[PDB]
RNA sequence: UGGGAGAGGGUGGUGGAAUUCCCGGAGUAGCGGUGAAAUGCGCAGAUACCGGGAGGAACGCCGAUGGCGAAGGCAGCCACCUGGUCCACCCGUGACGCUGAGGCGCGAAAGCGUGGGGAGCAAACCGGAUUAGAUACCCGGGUAGUCCACGCCCUAAACG
RNA sequence: CCGAGGGUAGGGCCCGUGACUGGGGCGAAGUCGUAACAAGGUAGCUGUACCGGAAGGUGCGGCUGGAU
RNA sequence: CGCGGGGUGGAGCAGCCUGGUAGCUCGUCGGGCUCAUAACCCGAAGGUCGUCGGUUCAAAUCCGGCCCCCGCAACCA
RNA sequence: GGGGGGAACCUGGGGAACUGAAACAUCUCAGUACCCAGAGGAGAGGAAAGAGAAAUCGACUCCCUGAGUAGCGGCGAGCGA
RNA sequence: UGGUUCGUGGAGCCAUGGGGGAAUCUGGGCGGACCACCGCCUAAGGCUAAGUACUCCGGGUGACCGAUAGCGCACCAGUAC
RNA sequence: GAGCUAGCCCUGGCCAGGGUGAAGCUGGGGUGAGACCCAGUGGAGGCCCGAACCGGUGGGGGAUGCAAACCCCUCGGAUGA
RNA sequence: GAAUGCCGGCAUGAGUAACGAUAAAGAGGGUGAGAAUCCCUCUCGCCGUAAGCCCAAGGGUUCCUACGCAAUGGUCGUCAGCGUAGGGUUAGGCGGGACCUAAGGUGAAGCCGAAAGGCGUAGCCGAAGGGCAGCCGGUUAAUAUUCCGGCCCUUCCCGCAGGUGCGAUGGGGGGACGCUCUAGGCUAGGGGGACCGGAGCCAUGGACGAGCCCGGCCAGAAGCGCAGGGUGGGAGGUAGGCAAAUCCGCCUCCCAACAAGCUCUGCGUGGUGGGGAAGCCCGCGGGUGACAACCCCCCGAAGCCAGGGAGCCAAGAAAAGCCUCUAAGCACAACCUGCGGGAACCCGUACCGCAAACCGACACAGGUGGGCGGGUGCAAGAGCACUCAGGCGCGCGGGAGAACCCUCGCCAAGGAACUCUGCAAGUUGGCCCCGUAACUUCGGGAGAAGGGGUGCUCCCUGGGGUGAUGAGCCCCGGGGAGCCGCAGUGAACAGGCUCUGGCGACUGUUUACCAAAAACACAGCUCUCUGCGAACUCGUAAGAGGAGGUAUAGGGAGCGACGCUUGCCCGGUGCCGGAAGGUCAAGGGGAGGGGUGCAAGCCCCGAACCGAAGCCCCGGUGAACGGCGGCCGUAACUAUAACGGUCCUAAGGUAGCGAAAUUCCUUGUCGGGUAAGUUCCGACCUGCACGAAAAGCGUAACGACCGGAGCGCUGUCUCGGCGAGGGACCCGGUGAAAUUGAACUGGCCGUGAAGAUGCGGCCUACCCGUGGCAGGACGAAAAGACCCCGUGGAGCUUUACUGCAGCC
RNA sequence: CGAUGUCGGCUCGUCGCAUCCUGGGGCUGAAGAAGGUCCCAAGGGUUGGGCUGUUCGCCCAUUAAAGCGGCACGCGAGCUG
């Protein structure tokens, strides 16, 4: 049966990316956190 | 005048639809319609505002010259009667005579090939269109501006009509389909006759698929909802309403008036709505 | 062919008296009602008067034992459409006449269906009287209905 | 092949019958009130509608087979 | 099994709660009106206030126990 | 000239609740947690329209004392110069 | 209404969202409602390092741990997953 | 966080084959003119049987399963909401 | 030493269950140390609207080759989607971009918000929509509509020649649109051929035959024909299309029209370029056949011409590209036509792709959009049976042939007796014909019910299409004689039926993952709110929705098609109406009283009166919140009571229903059905406790809803029996888990915290396994969900308390 | 209460005897047959249905009789719901 992933290069992109994120003062505070945290990929790797 | 069916799907026992006799023109004119963005109750921040409305027929929007004080001495020709899902109305082509086109609504006994004009110096037969203090007291008139300049508010649906019951000063009282009598101005325009279509209230739409086709979704009563939806709702049974019925948001639904009190149209108002 | 009077029918407009409601003036202690009282209405200014506006139903005198129609039935005035009946002239046809089982059409009032309209009046209903009791005759409120458009119902002391 | 009749299945008419129910006719004297006969104590009768425990009451319309 | 109202003339109710005093209508009885009955008028009688028990100066009244009579609740299993 | 970063430290603009009160609403947790803006190696504050009773001190900050004092509190819990 | 310990309390001082709304040293605010005296100070413009805080960095030292301890990681970690 | 699910907005796609035979049009009939009747045509419907598709009715298996909702026989919708 | 403790390791269960589809496997040869498992060949089975091919998502080296097997592979493995290494993806035309806009998002203006931020006209972005020029064949181990061959085409730049008022980010046209049905002509795709091409074969009785088997096409500019679409032409005036206009629009005159001319597309032929089977000769491809043939006929689309036609209401996107019109500007320019030459960028292009490469932790019986999806008999069909190309036999086997389980088949005699119920499983089943009841909204019921025919041979006869009127092929019938079997939809895909009751009218919708219903929704009815900057909702605001709607409309509420209907109570709550009155806050007012100073003066309390909502007060209001009675007596049999008396209420349940989805006593009483009926139906009415929009009483048709009954037929049953294959058992290979204080773990009778393998006393009892059955080990699993407890917690309600938004 | 799964039915029994039948006996108001009561006795037997979830019960047709009970109202790691 349908599982919940059902996966999306754009949706992706669009949704959880990078320029999603700066726009955002959420998502501008995330990758805050996660260039303080040490983090390699601060996106998804998002496939193009 | 009304068109019925026999009986061959349980739903053709009742469902009426109108005569479409008096259509003379069957797709409408390209310079004038421009697309209506459906909203299914949607608002800017996308919440729904009012309920139960969406999944509605595709449809183009026609626009409709409700001023006529554009255009005013300029007589114009009737092209055409067309259908038009924004309105009960039917609507009505003019072929002015320097060729601009433009649609208005469409009064009762209008018929094609004869001709309308909107002045002060307009005659009083159907579908002229005149400031309200150049018309005679006791016709009934439509189309009705409200304050002059601002386009026309009043009368608009089908079958409806206006009384002028006379004058006072700038002043010009109406008995308005609601039988409110209300002061208007002189100089915002109306329309004479009245609206076209008046077997529109006959309809019965049979089933429950043309209320989707309307774009009216299912009403769900809210002594079917549970109490965080709604106050009506739950309790063990079926219930009556225990309390006094009332909104979703709290407020009661026999007969509070919320008429705004202070409303400065309050002093241009005769007569509250009766019956 | 000429002429005649008639509430004959239908459609569309229009006038006026009066009731009720609303607006304003002015004015006070009861109005209304009955056989007599009461419910009620009234000081939150009623009734009575004056003016103005909206609203619907019915057309006083003329008007009668009269007129019109096959019947039901028809009454302000205006028109348009239209039917039956009458008189004279004795022009034309030439017995084409009569009734009429069925059929088809009309068919008061109450009632019914969709939508109007609703001023008065008014079954059901409520109150107050009357009465042993009063679901009634009396009185005060008062919904359908009474009016218009369409479609049904087709009964009667439809009687002369 | 036809075919008397048998069998299966579904209809039509007619008779008897059926707990209970609606009403009627009848049955010397039971109970409740009095609508019609006089202007019957509110003229009556009637078509229809509503109401009522009963006749009957009222509304709307008609008739006089209603007197004064 | 539980809880809480009632019992007063022949019928229906009132009087208690702060004690005294038994009221209303109908019924019944005697007379009047009528030819006569019912209705109407005048007048009249009829009461351990369900009971045993005290309390108190005194109990239909106040408090227990019993007798009828009314109704109510008897739930999660 | 500004934008955008910086583990904390700073200031301002917003700002909860569990919890303590053995329940809870004034209180308390606490102007704490967090959100936002903004400085800089510091920020803030800063030269008296002040303190408070000696006719006395002489801008601000920070530590120790003052001091759990004065006081504030459903005068409860607790807060606290 | 907020800040001060000040929860309206005798509630002053400081800041102020609303309304009223002057004077210039014979002129204003304060000394815990208010009046008097006696004193303090000069609002409604801004600037100013030193002492104070922190520790992503570098060095020094531990009656600090010694691979389940010590930062989550002493190893290709904020990775594999 | 609406890549599952719910609702809506924008844009394309999909629904084999068969069955019943509404309106309407044409002709005939009818009356004074209409209503209306008959024949042919006509193919309407939240119409019928019935696959793909969308479901999930009853029963049996499955129960550390093939599977954190399966499979089988059976069934509802299938031009519409 | 314990914390269902935390991390790590190893046990028990256990050589047990399982090894992931009951589509299926056998043999011979080869390679190898090693083979049921890898390669090849033959025989055999399975899908074959798929389990076969092309895309789109997504996956991101898995594709191809060489060298391998430690691990991944549910066994083995020389094999692989596994390890190592190397190769591998070519585009002006396919798809995306340098073109367009829709929802939406961003957003100079501008509006709003303590901050962060939120709206927002223009514009931009946004595609699987619009626009746009590539078809056929070959080659490589892997890519090709991309490289090569043939044949065509587009944009840009330059150069010539000619023609024209050229010119756009502006005006106009057009692009431009729904659903259902459908006509004509094509093609795709398929069928037949006694004609053309060909390697071959007479097998076992017969057959040298008009024998069998195979194949008989693709693409193609210009021109041409066929079938369509699109399309009126001139003059004049003209205020409108926000400047201009020769364009469009409007008005007038004239011209011909199921036309015609102009233009565009599809299809056919078309110079030409390609392909070309069966077989058998070698070895997962290659040569020949052959110089291949490349004809005719029949069926025929949903696809094409296409924007076609006809009907219907629910009335069916925007912008650009394209044509035209002019303004600034230039009118050596600038465009338009024809040719010639040059220029032509970036991304993807492998491979799986209904799956062992994607989403399900797995090489998982699940889920995943579009296109092709052949043949034959089945009436038709994408259905079912068997098959073509093509692809698989599902990554453990071999054996035996117990109980018992799953799944399938069959049965005597009875036919629901089993049973909570015919649960389940049977009979009927397709088509054609005859025939079909009460009832009713006239449509229906209804395929009602119930029967009759259905194969094959021969003969005669009708209609339609293609043709040519013909032949032949195809479709659709009618009649007569005869043949065989138990049976002729001969296998596979196909309703069991009725009567009657309850509920909802109906079709639909719902608790993904225990409830598909009587629940929700529904057209329909009513009440109420709402005069536009509407009422309402979201947001502090801005602003939106409402709605670019205007009372025949929009919000809320409740019943819920339809027929007949919907009575009484305004006492209390609610809502509506009421300028009087009473109560009432800040404020106005300042009678007096107080503090201080020597004083003017400063400061503080402060009564009468004025004073809004709201409440109190006066009315209305039931398709508003709601409620609609006791006790006693009475009729010439008894029995009951149509009467009367009395108390309370604001008013005392009308019609219609009634032991019902409601009826405790209760299986109420009577009747029907049954042999028998706590159920069902028809009645009675003593309704604990129906009853009129939480609607009342009915109601044809509909329902996988729930009771009742009957016919038909059955393994449901007395009452079981046999057979089948998939496990189970045995052998070889791989091999877990819940659980587990330790164990050497018997019964009866006592006993103990009550129900003992362990204590006591008797009785029985050699050690150890395997297949089984399940009474116990108060068996496992889950710190009870029912109950209580804690001044735990969380939804919800309200005339609880207090507050807040909102409104007055 | 860190679970002692509950009524009824199906399947499977086993036990007590205060005995439904059958065996033996006493008394009888026991003539005989058939009955009533009491004693001993558990070897074995004790039917099929209608109704309802039924335990029980009512009824139909038979019988020799259609027994009362326990076993966690025996029995869900056997089944049903
Ligand atoms: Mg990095
Ligand atoms: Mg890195
Ligand atoms: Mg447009
Ligand atoms: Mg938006
Ligand atoms: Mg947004
Ligand atoms: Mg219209
Ligand atoms: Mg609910
Ligand atoms: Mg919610
Ligand atoms: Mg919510
Ligand atoms: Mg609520
Ligand atoms: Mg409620
Ligand atoms: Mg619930
Ligand atoms: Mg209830
Ligand atoms: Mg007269
Ligand atoms: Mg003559
Ligand atoms: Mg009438
Ligand atoms: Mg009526
Ligand atoms: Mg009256
Ligand atoms: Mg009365
Ligand atoms: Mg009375
Ligand atoms: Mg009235
Ligand atoms: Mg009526
Ligand atoms: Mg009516
Ligand atoms: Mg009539
Ligand atoms: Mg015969
Ligand atoms: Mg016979
Ligand atoms: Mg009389
Ligand atoms: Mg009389
Ligand atoms: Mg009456
Ligand atoms: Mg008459
Ligand atoms: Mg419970
Ligand atoms: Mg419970
Ligand atoms: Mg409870
Ligand atoms: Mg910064
Ligand atoms: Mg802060
Ligand atoms: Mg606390
Ligand atoms: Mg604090
Ligand atoms: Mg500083
Ligand atoms: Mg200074
Ligand atoms: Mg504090
Ligand atoms: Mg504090
Ligand atoms: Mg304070
Ligand atoms: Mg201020
Ligand atoms: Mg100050
Ligand atoms: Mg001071
Ligand atoms: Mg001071
Ligand atoms: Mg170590
Ligand atoms: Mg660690
Ligand atoms: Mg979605
Ligand atoms: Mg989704
Ligand atoms: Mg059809
Ligand atoms: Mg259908
Ligand atoms: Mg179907
Ligand atoms: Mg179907
Ligand atoms: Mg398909
Ligand atoms: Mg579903
Ligand atoms: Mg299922
Ligand atoms: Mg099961
Ligand atoms: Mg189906
Ligand atoms: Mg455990
Ligand atoms: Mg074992
Ligand atoms: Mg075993
Ligand atoms: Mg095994
Ligand atoms: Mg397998
Ligand atoms: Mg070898
Ligand atoms: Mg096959
Ligand atoms: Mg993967
Ligand atoms: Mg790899
Ligand atoms: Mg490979
Ligand atoms: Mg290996
Ligand atoms: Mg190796
Ligand atoms: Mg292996
Ligand atoms: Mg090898
Ligand atoms: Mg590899
Ligand atoms: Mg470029
Ligand atoms: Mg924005
Ligand atoms: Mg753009
Ligand atoms: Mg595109
Ligand atoms: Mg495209
Ligand atoms: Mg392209
Ligand atoms: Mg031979
Ligand atoms: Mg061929
Ligand atoms: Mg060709
Ligand atoms: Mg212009
Ligand atoms: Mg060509
Ligand atoms: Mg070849
Ligand atoms: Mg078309
Ligand atoms: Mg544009
Ligand atoms: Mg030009
Ligand atoms: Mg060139
Ligand atoms: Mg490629
Ligand atoms: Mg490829
Ligand atoms: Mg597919
Ligand atoms: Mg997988
Ligand atoms: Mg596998
Ligand atoms: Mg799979
Ligand atoms: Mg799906
Ligand atoms: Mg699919
Ligand atoms: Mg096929
Ligand atoms: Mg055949
Ligand atoms: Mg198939
Ligand atoms: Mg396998
Ligand atoms: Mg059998
Ligand atoms: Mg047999
Ligand atoms: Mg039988
Ligand atoms: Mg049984
Ligand atoms: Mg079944
Ligand atoms: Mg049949
Ligand atoms: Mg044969
Ligand atoms: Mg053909
Ligand atoms: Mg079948
Ligand atoms: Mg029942
Ligand atoms: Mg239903
Ligand atoms: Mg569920
Ligand atoms: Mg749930
Ligand atoms: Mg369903
Ligand atoms: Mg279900
Ligand atoms: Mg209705
Ligand atoms: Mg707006
Ligand atoms: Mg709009
Ligand atoms: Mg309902
Ligand atoms: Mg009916
Ligand atoms: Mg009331
Ligand atoms: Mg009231
Ligand atoms: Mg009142
Ligand atoms: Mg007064
Ligand atoms: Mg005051
Ligand atoms: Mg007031
Ligand atoms: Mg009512
Ligand atoms: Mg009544
Ligand atoms: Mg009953
Ligand atoms: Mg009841
Ligand atoms: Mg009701
Ligand atoms: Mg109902
Ligand atoms: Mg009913
Ligand atoms: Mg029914
Ligand atoms: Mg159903
Ligand atoms: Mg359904
Ligand atoms: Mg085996
Ligand atoms: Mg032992
Ligand atoms: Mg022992
Ligand atoms: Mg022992
Ligand atoms: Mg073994
Ligand atoms: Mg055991
Ligand atoms: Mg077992
Ligand atoms: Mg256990
Ligand atoms: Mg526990
Ligand atoms: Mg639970
Ligand atoms: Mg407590
Ligand atoms: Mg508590
Ligand atoms: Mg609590
Ligand atoms: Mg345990
Ligand atoms: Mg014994
Ligand atoms: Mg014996
Ligand atoms: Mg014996
Ligand atoms: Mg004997
Ligand atoms: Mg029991
Ligand atoms: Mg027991
Ligand atoms: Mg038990
Ligand atoms: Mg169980
Ligand atoms: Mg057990
Ligand atoms: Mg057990
Ligand atoms: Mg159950």
């Amino acid at each position: 049966m349908k599982r919940t992933w059902q996966p999306n290069r754009r949706k992706r992109a669009k949704t959880h990316g990078f320029r999603a994120r700066m726009r955002t003062p959420g998502g501008r505070k995330v990758l805050k956190r996660r260039r303080q945290k040490g983090r390699w990929r601060l996106t998804p790797a998002v496939r193009k | 005048a009304v068109k019925k069916f026999k009986p061959y799907t349980p739903s053709r026992r009742f469902m009426t639809v109108a005569d479409f006799s008096e259509i003379t023109k069957t797709e409408p004119e390209k310079s004038l319609v421009k697309p209506l963005k459906k909203t299914g109750g949607r608002n800017n921040q996308g919440r729904i505002t009012v309920r139960f409305r969406g999944g509605g027929h595709k449809r183009l929007y026609r626009i409709i010259d409700f001023k006529r004080w554009d255009k005013v001495g300029i007589p114009a020709k009737v092209a055409a009667i067309e259908y038009d899902p924004n309105r009960s109305a039917r609507i009505a082509l003019l072929h002015y005579v320097d060729g601009e086109k433009r649609y208005i609504i469409a009064p009762d006994g209008l018929q094609v090939g004869q001709q309308v004009v909107a002045g002060p110096d307009a005659p009083i037969q159907v579908g002229n269109a005149l400031p309200l203090r150049f018309i005679p007291v006791g016709t009934v008139v439509h189309a009705v501006e409200l304050e002059p300049k601002k386009g026309a508010k009043l009368a608009r649906a089908a079958g409806t009509s206006a009384q002028i019951q006379g004058r006072e000063g700038d002043y010009v009282i109406l008995r308005l389909p609601s039988g409110e009598l209300r002061k208007v101005h002189g100089e915002c325009y109306a329309t004479v006759g009245a609206v076209g279509n008046a077997d529109h209230k006959n309809i019965v739409l049979g089933k429950a698929g043309r209320s989707r086709w309307l774009g009216r979704r299912p009403h769900v009563r809210g002594a079917a909802m549970n109490p965080v939806d709604h106050p009506h709702g739950g309790g063990e049974g079926r219930a009556p309403r225990g309390r006094p019925p009332a909104s979703p948001w709290g407020w009661q639904t026999k007969g509070l008036k919320t008429r705004k009190r202070r409303k400065p149209s309050s002093r241009f108002i005769i007569a509250r709505r009766k019956k």
